């Protein structure tokens, strides 16, 4: 897990023998794992590169971070409001330093990750302090251009 | 992060000595080719700094122990009990004032969510 | 549910006064006794009861209890922030209700 690095944010272009070949450059990449989907069969986005040695997972982790790969916010890392399609290459204290222009953070935001990389799932979930924090993110940032991936801001529970 | 530490209150020690508010022993430091980073208001440093100063202005008082001697705090326990049974009054009067803010808060919300968004009026 | 139909509306005619500042609207409303102070929102035009052609803008309104909407279009994309906490204020001793 620490020789190898988790890549996020993966094109329909990008397959497997394309991501050892675009890694080839910053290290030794022996291997390159898509996990496939069971509804379509295909990639979910996520996959791994294991390398030979850490160095070269942490110069590709430091070099492909927030790249532009067949029109994909690609990274690559180390292997009640809700925010869907975000981009891997923001973290936690990211997320919280770009919440923090809208309204105050309560806590530490919190992302979910898949049961089997456990880099970035696609979702995730914030709360704010007040219910005017969130309006403001339901108004402004529930469509604000992010990173090379189109986010939305919507209402975890709502009570009619 | 000792030595930073030191450096701040090394440097408040030397600012709360000063006559006026630009004429202290650390003004003219800067212009002596000392580097200080922590003078400046845009670092995080700085807060920690200007409270070290506020403290260390309060440690200067007639009554912090320069030219007089405590006997409230220092021989009367049942002073020091009343102090603390002041601190928990002002606390829980101020929980009580933030639960009062809180409950402002979310009858602001709940009549902005009930409004007619739809009546608009350009005059 | 229950305070939207409890809301009493007879839309009284408000008074707007705006002001092109450089670094800010001035609605004059009555006295409302009551704590809760009035919001703006930002709102998009193709939303409307009769639904006009050419509606291609967003306007910022000012929404209270006992008077009515004050609303103003804004014909350019970001200018100023529409938020509540952030650049408003209402004065509840003179009743004055400022926003930039």
């Amino acid at each position: 897990q620490d020789a190898t690095v988790y890549v996020g944010g993966l094109d329909e272009k990008v397959s497997e023998p394309l991501l050892w070949e675009l890694f080839l450059q910053a290290g030794p990449v022996v291997n390159t794992h898509m996990p496939k989907d069971r509804v379509t069969g295909q990639h979910q986005g996520y996959g791994f590169v294991e390398f030979l040695s850490e160095e070269d997972a942490d110069y590709a982790i430091k070099i492909m971070n927030m790249i532009k790969l067949y029109g994909k916010p690609i990274r690559v890392n180390k292997a009640n409001i809700f925010i869907g399609n975000l981009d891997p290459e923001i973290d936690e204290k990211l997320l919280y330093d770009t919440f923090s222009a809208f309204g105050v953070i309560l806590q530490t935001p919190k992302i979910m990750r898949d049961p089997d990389t456990g880099n970035s799932k696609g979702y995730a979930f914030i709360n704010f302090a007040s219910f005017d924090a969130s309006d403001a993110a339901i108004e402004a940032m529930n469509g604000q251009y992010l990173c090379n991936r189109p986010i939305t801001v919507s209402y975890a529970f709502k009570k009619d | 992060s000792a030595f930073d530490l030191d450096v701040v209150k090394l440097t408040a020690q030397f600012v709360a000595r000063n006559g006026r508010q630009f004429l202290t022993q650390l003004m003219q430091k800067e212009q002596r080719n000392y580097q200080f980073d922590f003078l400046r208001p845009q670092h995080s440093l700085f807060n920690y700094f200007t409270k070290l100063v506020e403290q260390y202005t309060k440690i200067l008082i007639p009554p912090k122990g320069l030219f007089s001697k405590l006997k409230k705090e220092a021989e009367n326990p049942r002073e020091v009990l009343d102090q603390v049974c002041y601190r928990v009054e002002w606390a829980k009067f101020q929980e009580r004032e933030r639960k009062k803010e809180e409950e402002e808060k979310e009858k602001e919300r709940v009549a902005y969510a009930q409004i007619d968004w739809h009546d608009f009026v350009v005059v | 549910v229950e305070v939207k139909k409890f809301v009493k509306i007879g839309r009284p005619g408000y008074k707007v006064t705006k002001q092109r500042d450089s670094e800010l609207f001035q609605i004059d409303y009555p006295e409302i006794a009551e704590g809760i102070m009035p919001r703006h929102r930002f709102m998009s035009a193709y939303e409307q009861r009769i639904e006009p052609p050419d509606r291609r803008w967003q306007y910022l309104l000012m929404a209270a209890e006992p008077y009515e909407t004050i609303a103003f279009k804004v014909p350019s994309r970001e200018i100023d922030k529409a938020e509540g906490k952030f650049w408003t204020h209402w004065n509840r001793e003179t009743k004055q209700f400022f926003l930039q």
